[PDB]
């Protein structure tokens, strides 16, 4: 692929077979040349050589990469994709975060949640919503619309949001309160403003942590989120039955 | 150190009472961090593990379980019966101090008013149902494993016990100090003392 | 190889030293070599002696100049353009390593971070659904003999 | 030992997540082993639902229905 | 006290007096670089070293030689400020004299011709600015001095451990500073063995016979031989007395006509006395006794001319009968006692697979190189570089001193490379620790690990560059030409100025200056790393070194360390600690003579310190230096306890040598517990600075020193008058005693104005002094950022409350009144840089134009003509900066596009919109705007019209400063020509320039004025050859990089105020993020009516022990106390003397301190500007550990009217109603951290993704998604959460068809997910298949 500045680069690879069709292409044609048994033996070592080094580099001799010092990497590399090995772990759409802060008016099964960021997440479905109540034309028209932030985005807003649950997470997800759902009351600021009673079970303090936010997409996960993920129903812990909700 | 800091915080600490508080704290805070690191590496051991476990049938309907007692140390008890038992269902019915007359019916789910029923009745051995026990193949049966639950009803079927139960051992694990959490980490991978005894 | 030719182009009776003759075949054999496969893109034989060149004039002006020579410097010593040489330049380069290991040391790679350009957008890809529903209401508004007429041009 | 329990398993997709890959990937296929899924990460990876929970009503569906009629 | 001190005094509390003040902080880095850069005429390190080393470089024998003479650094291309604005690199040119000889053949050292060529250029190196800091490419950098093991040998153990017998083995290394390693270990067998470097083992007799040592040698080396003789007949040995220590009696000892000891009895130290006092030389011993003990040299058969045994082997009854027979009087044994001299060389030996000489250099070869074919020439050379050579191996001098130090010789220099004896002393000594005698030295130990900075370190890499030219001359002089080349030809300068470059530039030791704060610069350059080359890695090492050794004391900070993954691999470097000669810490001491206290400072190594008995600061003593009491509390050797009056040999400096600079700014510390200092340390750092710069109420005594120290500040370098004060420069008419006889002088500083850090923040200066004040040496003309009238200033004091105010304090989370956020006092300003690059495709060029696509008038009127937004204009999100189009034609519409086309009939552009514009969210105003064009590229209008500003602005300042300076130069005449020839309404009366033409008598006032004349012209002149030069850097074209024809940058100033999310915190160690922002009136109210700032959860106190951080806020209260006693008399305006009582009064408090006062103090002019600058609230310093106790506390409470108790009675400004119990309050000093939740907040809908994983990545402003781990999926398997989990993994990420198909539905109100195969697994099948593997999709 291109780069800026006219510069290129390459998967290790393209290095890799490069080597294998060369000395594949030089055996051929030595065959017909009639080498000496010396040269095609010495050919046919080097070909076993290519091919080993393009499946798994590092059984043998190791061959190095251009220029570079490093050594190149084979598909077999490729194939793990850790390097004990890392633990993850993909990136994924609808999804936001920032800083946390408290939130003592909160119910139980709400939080709070910027104002900014909200527009941002459920775009798509402001925009369809827009255009299925006619104050726009056309998806282009919406699309506008939520980029002059209209007064009247602000009122739409409030409607996908209603029954609409996000999940929140925190730095490590040890059990599976590490992940729970909440009703998002609107906020004006760029904070997130969770539960006091919920700070336990995330080990969250107010000492500067980050929490992520993800929208659920499709009907049965906002469902699998009022059922189960939302927060009124991880009342107990399920390592000793004891409450989690504690008074703290 | 023989000598302690005489002094306290509302006092002042000179400086060879903070130079030495000094270590005490370094320590401390690395210690912290590698018993963090530690405490996943075991979880993902573990999630390992499990993972595939999930609550598969209704019940297996073995009277094959294992026996409840107190854990009672030393002088007196470190953890009381009720705990143990409290959840979990009976694998056949136990009786009064004297017999004839059953409290509890063979496979009945022991809860609140079961244990304080059986708290009246000077009752301190039970045999209770346990996925050890559990003759399901590829699964643990609903009954065997009892309730417990962010809901204080009976275990649904199909929910992933397994990595549940992972994520329950290691989670606590950064608080813990042969011992600690390498010694945790010892029991469950099986390992031969140095110097073991022969029966 | 360049030795395999050699002993069937070589004639004996000329009194030509076997041990020098093929010297000049094996190092014909060998650089010419290097400019077909060495290069992940493949660039002519009178582009590698172009090269080369320059860094000649740049080695001669190096401490000549104190600092080093201007772009537009060492295309008046060559009778080209002079103007070629950032294009020269620029091919002559050789791709950087994708597996290239960024900053933090990270399993982060230089590849992770180039983006797709060649993909189509969501926000875009309705636009388009809705341009087809649009025009048709508009197409169908018309009357027949226009729409179809309209839908062929 | 979990890390040597965890070792055997009948998914070798599931095997290769934490194992040596190389190593499992070589065995499997020599033998022409079948990963029939029925797990939870081996789903994961290749992308259907978890054979639990909500997806334990439709897994459980799709199992009856193979090698039936 | 000096001009500045006398504005504003602050109040120091603390008996102990200091005898040593702190040292100029940033000496480390500004005297580091001083010695490799220095014109040095001898072999100390540097680039005179550098070159004497690998200089000269001699043909292969051709005899051909180039030889260095010397080197010199040209002057700079551009200031320090140019290339922070073109961006580029400060750096001097080299130029170096070489000579070229050529010799003749054959004339023994005769010379044909020789070219003494001028100075060749080999490259560029950059340099070091006043504060320490190098430019690099316009930016500041850093880099960090290095501590790691010290050259020479050391000895280590491995107890235990090793192979789990208990046994413990002994290992030596020798490490040099530049060469090969070599080890020598001892195995479990007692055997000795070797390893150059860490390659295989071999047996350590091997390398002896390496260096010419054969059998009969190598024993005659270590061991002690004992004779046998065969008088008369059959045996009797030569006998030692002290020999037979720790050895029972196998025989009958008996010797003349007398029994000493009988068969089977003990020889202990009795025995011994006897036979030592009888003088026994000779006993008969039994032919048995020699079964075992091993023959030391060869013995043969002289009729026959055979060998009867060879060294090194063991005797046998049937053998000692062939040597007696063959007529052999004496017999050449070991002495082996299993404790005492063990026979380890000896059996050793045995294992010892070579012969001889070459045997053992083949072998050697054979592991070094192995599988290659070893020649003679090859083994032998191969063995002479690796510990011989001067060119592969030197130990230097830290390391030769080290090595002979260890191994206990007299001398302190010796030379770079092993002798013989080197590697056989080690041996020896080795071998007496396994034995005995000796004590291993530990590693963590600082008398063990040296320390390396910037100067030495490139001194290092300058080294490099040079043994690769050295090989290019080689190779050259071997085709060598005769009169026709040069030195110059030859000498390349790009591998030097590459090498030097990528030290400075991508290395784990450089890296960009900490600018958000002027304590941030100074801790950066004082900071120390176990890591980078020859240092260990966080994974290698190792709970032992990370930890605080004992040899920290007062060399490196005890808490200043990172919470990270490296704690103890970094810390600072305390206060008042120095840089050993040979590179090693020294922390000073006072010297104890008899009884007595000098003042006399000695520094002291970790290990000179180890001997003595060391007093504590934290003594008691008076009068002439006596001590108080008979017992003080003193270190001595590791330890510390109680010891003798007259007895010590040395006491501390200060109560603060133990810390760090940083650390030495908590105040209270000694009420924190080290775990939250250890954080407020790191935390202070991360400071942003305010808008406008407080100054603590609550000090500790050094924020003078430390800013002064640090270049944020102006201070004064001669002293005199203000002439001109101005927000752009300052100017000071010098005294005359400072001044110089000539070219009079008028000092002219130069404030740094408002521009951008590497943090983004904004660092600017700002005059304080004004009008017509008189200035002395080294005092603050201007302050800079986070700098209050020569105090350092990272924050600002607040008037808090502790109690917990309806859960908006809960965790940590802080609550604060409106009153701050009114007030814009925790305000900071950041600035940006955003560039636009102009570039070349294949497609054509890219153009900067005003006419861009697709875009309305009113989003376009904000640019020029050019299409480069005008300078003062207030942006705000979306806005274009500046208009950019890259070219893209034949588009290929689709039919309804098409249709479109002809319907509204708009021409289809062939051109992108490819213009900079305001990132989302951001928003400020724009304050500058700078273009650089490609050379030969015609400027554009805006481009033009910036150049022609500059070089105006530009002819203004010199010329000024050429004014200035002829006023200065114009006034010292007129004083010089009145004193011997006065005419003073004479003298003006006539034009200026005509004075020059008067003379004056016999004197050395007629020397003067020529001086003065002469002065006079050399400044015309420069002034010319200034502006000459500085036109010239305006109008040259700016080299750009390849592609790019031109670059935009424009630089954009956002003021943040302060907002929810935002992390805020105090010097304690109290994290804290603002929690919600509330109104003046819901605040907690005291009785007066006045409201407090900042309302504080109290249980962080209890739990997190940071004791002190109460203390700070009752000083803090009576600090205020005592402003508000002298703000209410300032306001009444009593009089003089009345506040001159008060203030005396407070001064004095507390009782036997070291603060002392007035009244000297003039009674008016002076006395009234003090008073001003207290108003505000008195300045305190509480020592670190010479700290305020609780009673003079209380006493400054009493003193300001205010309660003992710290605590007051408050309101709800809610219900009015009181809050039962008293609530601490008082003034805390306060931070904010640049941590703004502007910068964090993060969120996206779809947008970008990359080119192979199909997975959500940012680019365009629009940010990349977050990253949902194993962790978290396990946590939606462990709920039921299977379509949540599949629509994350799936969809959300991975599927490039699912992702539009969910887009698509969404709007269109369908909330369905097909899901389909994600391309991560996808692309797996793809990468097994194309290994000989098939996997398939099996079944329906
Ligand atoms: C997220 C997440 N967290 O946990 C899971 C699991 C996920 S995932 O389902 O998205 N899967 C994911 C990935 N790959 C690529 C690497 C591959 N591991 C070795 C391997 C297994 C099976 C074979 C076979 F047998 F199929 F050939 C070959 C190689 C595993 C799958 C990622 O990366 C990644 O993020
Ligand atoms: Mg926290
Ligand atoms: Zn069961």
């Amino acid at each position: 692929v291109p780069l800026d500045g006219g510069r290129f680069a390459t998967s290790d690879l393209n290095d890799l077979y490069r080597r294998v069709i060369n000395r594949n292409n030089r055996l051929k044609r030595l065959l017909d040349l009639a080498a000496p048994d010396i040269i095609v033996r010495n050919e046919k070592r080097m070909l076993q050589e290519a091919v080993d080094a393009l499946l798994d580099n590092g059984r043998r001799g190791r061959a190095i990469t251009g220029s570079n010092k490093r050594p190149l990497k084979s598909l077999a590399d490729m194939i793990k994709g850790k390097q004990r090995q890392n633990l993850l772990g993909k990136r994924v759409d609808y999804s936001g975060r920032s800083v946390i802060t408290v939130g003592p008016y909160l119910r139980l099964h709400q939080c709070g949640l910027p104002k900014k960021m909200a527009l941002e997440l459920f775009k798509p479905f402001i925009y369809g919503k827009l255009e299925l109540r006619g104050l726009a034309t056309t998806i282009k028209a919406a699309k506008k619309m939520v980029e002059r932030e209209e007064a009247v985005v602000w009122d739409i807003l409030d409607e996908v949001i209603r029954e609409h649950p996000v999940l929140l997470n925190r730095a490590p997800t040890l059990h599976r309160l590490g992940i729970q759902a909440f009703e998002p009351v609107l906020i004006e600021g760029k904070a997130i403003q969770l539960h006091p009673l919920v700070c336990a079970a995330y080990n969250a303090d107010f000492d500067g942590d980050q929490m992520a936010v993800h929208v659920p997409l499709t009907l049965e996960a906002q469902l699998e989120a009022r059922a189960l993920m939302m927060s009124t129903n991880n009342i107990l812990s399920p390592a000793n039955g004891e409450p989690i909700i504690v008074p703290s | 150190i023989e000598t302690p800091i005489t002094a306290n915080f509302r006092e002042g600490l000179n400086v060879l009472q903070y130079f030495i508080s000094t270590h005490g704290a370094r320590k401390g805070l690395a210690d912290t961090a590698l018993k963090t690191a530690n405490s996943g590496y075991l979880t993902r051991r573990l999630v390992d593990v499990a993972q595939d476990l999930v609550v598969t049938e209704d019940d297996c309907g073995t009277h094959e379980g294992i026996m409840m007692t107190p854990v009672i140390e030393g002088g007196d008890v470190k953890e009381p019966l009720r705990d143990r038992v409290l959840g979990r269902v009976t694998a056949e019915d136990v009786l009064k101090p004297g017999t004839a007359d059953i409290l509890v019916p063979r496979n009945t789910l022991l809860h609140e008013q079961w244990c304080d029923l059986l708290e009246e009745n000077s009752v301190d051995a039970v045999k209770v149902r346990s996925v050890v026990s559990c003759d399901t193949d590829f699964g643990v049966c609903a009954h065997c494993y009892g309730r417990d639950l962010a809901r204080g009803h009976i275990i649904n079927k199909g929910e992933a016990i397994g990595v549940i139960a992972a994520q329950s051992i290691g989670e606590p694990g950064t608080q813990l100090t042969t011992g600690g959490l390498p010694r945790v980490a010892d029991l469950f991978e099986a390992r031969r003392p140095k110097e073991p005894a022969i029966l | 190889i360049g030795l395999m030719k050699a002993v069937d182009k070589f004639e004996y009776r000329r009194g030509y030293k076997f041990s020098t003759y093929a010297t000049w075949w094996i190092r014909q054999a060998i650089t010419r070599s290097i400019a077909d496969q060495a290069r992940t893109i493949r660039i002519p034989v009178h582009m590698i002696e172009t090269i080369n060149k320059l860094n000649r004039i740049s080695r001669q002006m190096l401490q000549e100049m104190g600092r080093e020579p201007t772009p537009e410097e060492l295309a008046e010593r060559m009778l080209m353009p002079e103007d070629k040489i950032r294009k020269v330049l620029k091919i002559a380069k050789e791709p950087i390593s994708m597996e290239t290991p960024i900053g933090d040391d990270e399993d982060s790679h230089l590849g992770d971070f180039i983006e797709d350009t060649t993909l189509e957008l969501p926000l875009d890809s309705a636009t388009t659904e809705s341009l087809r529903a649009a025009t048709h209401d508009v197409l169908a508004g018309l009357t027949a003999r226009e729409a179809k007429v309209l839908r062929m041009r | 030992g979990i890390t040597k329990a965890s070792l055997a398993t009948e998914s070798f997709i599931s095997a290769a997540s934490f194992q040596e890959t190389t190593r499992v990937l070589t065995e499997a296929a020599v033998a022409g082993k079948r990963d029939e899924l029925r797990g939870l990460k081996e789903n994961v990876i290749v992308g259907r639902l978890i054979p639990a929970g909500t997806g334990y009503a439709y897994h459980q569906d799709r199992m009856r229905r193979r090698a039936a009629g | 006290y000096s001009y500045t001190e006398k504005k504003r005094i602050r109040k120091d509390f603390g008996k102990r007096p200091q005898v040593l003040d702190v040292p100029y902080l940033l000496s480390i880095q500004l005297d580091s670089f001083q010695k490799f850069i220095e014109q040095d005429p001898e072999g100390q390190y540097g680039l005179e070293a550098a070159f004497r080393s690998v200089f000269p470089i001699q043909s292969y024998s051709g005899n051909s030689e180039l030889q260095y003479v010397s080197y010199r650094l040209g002057e700079p291309v551009f200031d320090v400020q140019e290339c922070q604005i073109r961006g580029v690199t400060y750096s001097a040119p080299l130029r170096v004299k070489l000579r070229l000889v050529i010799y003749e053949r054959e004339a023994p050292e005769g010379t044909v011709k020789d070219i003494k060529e001028q100075e060749v250029y080999m490259g560029e190196i950059p340099l070091m600015t006043d504060n320490g800091t190098f430019v690099i490419n316009g930016t500041e950098r850093v880099i960090v001095s290095q501590l790691h093991r010290s050259p020479g040998v050391f000895f280590d153990s491995d107890k235990g451990k090793t192979h789990s017998s208990g046994k413990v083995l002994y290992n030596a290394r020798i490490i040099p500073y530049r060469g090969s390693w070599l080890d020598f270990e001892f195995d479990p067998k007692d055997n000795l063995f070797v390893r150059i470097d860490r390659r295989r083992k071999l047996p350590a007799t091997i390398i002896l016979r390496a260096l010419n040592y054969t059998t009969e040698q190598i024993l005659d080396l270590f061991f002690e031989k004992v004779i046998f003789e065969i008088r008369d007949n059959k045996l009797q040995m030569e006998l030692v007395p002290e020999r037979l220590r720790g050895e029972t009696a196998s025989f009958d000892i008996e010797a003349n006509g007398k029994v000493y000891v009988e068969k089977g009895r003990r020889i202990t130290a009795r025995h011994i006395r006897q036979l030592e006092k009888d003088d026994v030389k000779l006993i008969e011993v039994p032919v048995e006794y020699i079964a075992g003990k091993v023959v030391a040299k060869d013995y043969i058969d002289e009729s026959t001319g055979e060998l009867i045994c060879a060294a090194n082997m063991e005797l046998s009854l049937d053998l000692l009968a062939k040597l007696s027979q063959s007529g052999h009087k004496r017999i050449e044994t070991l002495f082996t006692n299993d404790l005492d001299h063990g026979p380890y060389i000896s059996e050793t030996l045995r294992v010892d697979p070579t012969n001889d000489r070459l045997s053992a250099l083949v072998e050697i070869y054979r592991m070094m190189r192995p599988g290659e074919p070893p020649t003679r020439e090859a083994a032998e050379s191969l063995f002479e570089n690796l510990f011989f050579s001067e060119d592969r191996y030197d130990l230097s001098a830290v390391g030769r001193m080290k090595f002979n130090r260890s191994l206990l010789r007299e001398e302190i220099e010796g030379s770079g490379i092993l002798s013989k004896d080197d590697i056989i002393d080690v041996m020896k000594k080795l071998i007496d620790i396994r034995n005995g005698k000796g004590e291993v030295d530990d590693i963590d130990h600082l008398g063990n690990r040296r320390i390396r900075s910037v100067g030495e370190m490139a001194e290092n890499q300058f080294r490099v560059g040079l043994v690769r030219v050295e090989r290019a001359v080689k190779e050259r002089l071997s085709l060598g030409d005769l009169d026709t080349l040069m030195p110059q030809d030859m000498i390349n300068a790009k591998p030097i100025s590459a090498a030097v470059k990528e030290f400075f530039g991508s290395s784990q030791l450089s890296q960009f200056m900490d600018q958000n704060n002027p304590l941030s610069e100074i801790t950066h350059k004082r900071r120390i790393s176990a890591l980078g080359p020859g240092g260990l890695t966080r994974e290698r090492a190792g709970f032992e070194v990370r930890d605080v050794h004992p040899t920290h004391y007062g060399r490196v900070c005890p808490i200043e360390t990172p919470e990270g993954p490296n704690i103890g691999l970094i810390n600072s470097l305390s206060v008042y600690a120095q840089t050993n000669e040979y590179g090693f810490l020294e922390t000073p001491y006072r010297k104890v003579t008899d009884g007595v206290v000098t003042d006399e400072i000695h520094y002291l190594s970790a290990i000179e310190e180890g001997n003595y008995v060391i007093a504590q600061a934290n003594s008691n003593l008076d009068e002439e230096g006596h001590f108080v009491e008979d017992l003080v509390t003193c270190r001595s050797k590791g330890e510390s306890s109680l010891f003798s009056r007259d007895q010590v040999d040395y006491m501390d400096v200060s109560t603060q040598q133990v810390v760090s600079v940083g650390a030495s700014l908590i105040p209270f510390l000694e009420h924190d517990d080290a775990n939250r200092a250890l954080m407020g340390a790191n935390m202070q750092r991360q400071a942003v600075p305010t808008l406008r710069a407080d100054k603590p109420l609550v000090g500790t005594g050094m924020e003078r020193a430390v800013a002064v120290d640090s270049g944020v500040t102006a201070v004064a370098k001669r002293g005199g008058v203000v002439q001109y004060v101005d927000a752009s420069r300052i100017v000071i008419k010098v005294n005359e005693d400072e001044m110089y006889p000539g070219e009079a002088g008028i000092d002219i500083y130069n404030l740094t104005k408002y521009t951008r850090s590497n943090q983004n923040t904004c660092i600017n200066q700002m005059p304080c002094v004004s009008l017509g004040e008189p200035v002395e040496r080294g005092d603050v003309l201007a302050d800079g950022p986070s700098t209050d009238l020569g105090e350092l200033a990272l924050g600002q004091n607040m008037r808090v409350a502790f109690m917990p105010w309806n859960g908006y304090n809960f965790e940590d989370s802080i609550l604060v009144s409106e009153r701050v956020v009114q007030e814009d006092r925790f305000t900071t300003i950041h600035i940006q840089e955003l560039a636009c690059v102009s570039r070349d495709t294949k497609l054509g060029p890219e153009e900067i134009t005003a006419d861009i696509p697709n875009v309305g008038e009113a989003a376009l009127s904000k640019l020029d003509e050019s299409g480069i937004v005008y300078i003062g204009a207030e942006v705000t999100g979306g806005d274009i900066l500046v208009g950019k189009v890259t070219p893209k034609g034949e588009t290929q519409l689709t039919p309804e596009e098409k249709l479109l086309r002809a319907i509204f009939g708009e021409k289809a552009s062939d051109v992108k919109d490819s213009s900079l514009r305001v990132p989302n969210g951001v928003s400020g105003t724009v304050i500058d705007v700078q273009v650089f064009t490609r050379d030969g590229v015609e400027k554009d209008k805006r481009a033009l019209e910036i150049e022609e500003m500059q070089l105006k602005q530009a002819k203004k300042d010199l010329s000024e400063e050429l004014q200035i300076l002829e006023a200065g130069l114009f006034s010292r005449i007129r004083a010089v020509l009145v004193a011997g020839g006065v005419e003073a309404e004479k003298l003006d009366k006539l034009p200026r320039d005509r004075w020059l033409e008067l003379g004056l008598t016999d004197e050395e006032k007629q020397n003067q004025l020529e001086q003065l004349a002469e002065q006079y012209d050399e400044l015309k002149h420069e002034f010319e050859k200034k502006l000459e030069a500085k036109r010239r850097k305006i109008t040259q074209g700016d080299d750009l990089a390849p592609g790019v024809l031109k670059i935009v940058k424009v630089y954009l100033a956002v003021k943040r105020r302060i907002q929810p999310g935002d992390k805020m915190a105090g010097r304690h160690g109290n994290k804290g993020v603002i929690s919600k922002i509330n109104p003046i009136e819901d605040m907690p109210y005291d009785e007066n009516g006045t409201p407090v700032d900042i309302v504080l959860n109290p249980l962080g106190v209890p739990s997190r022990m940071n004791i002190g951080q109460i203390l700070e806020t009752h000083l803090g209260m009576a600090a205020k106390g005592i402003g508000d006693k002298i703000n209410a008399m300032l306001k009444q305006q009593q009089e003089v003397a009345k506040l001159r009582e008060f203030i005396q009064r407070a001064y004095d408090l507390g009782a036997d301190v070291r603060q002392k006062v007035d009244l000297s103090t003039f009674s008016d002019e002076e006395v009234m500007r003090l008073a001003e600058n207290l108003r505000k609230g008195m300045p305190i310093a509480t020592p670190v550990f010479d700290g305020a106790k609780e009673a003079e506390i209380k006493e400054l409470l009493k003193l300001g009217d205010l309660p003992t108790s710290g605590q007051i009675r408050l309101y709800d400004g809610r219900t009015g109603e009181q809050f039962e119990r008293p609530v601490t309050v008082g003034y805390m000093y306060m931070l904010k951290l640049n941590h703004l939740v502007d910068d964090k907040m993060h969120a996206r809908s779809t947008g970008s993704y990359s080119l192979v994983t199909q997975q959500p990545l940012g680019g365009k402003a629009q940010f990349g998604g977050q990253r949902f781990g194993e962790m978290e999926v396990w946590a939606l398997e462990a709920y039921g959460a299977a379509y949540t989990l599949q629509e994350m993994l799936t969809v959300k990420s991975d599927d490039v068809n699912g992702r539009t198909k969910m887009y698509k539905n969404i709007v269109d109100g369908n909330h369905q997910m097909e899901p389909g195969m994600p391309e991560s697994f996808n692309v797996l099948l793809k990468e097994i298949r194309s290994l000989g593997i098939n996997i398939e999709l099996e079944d329906e």
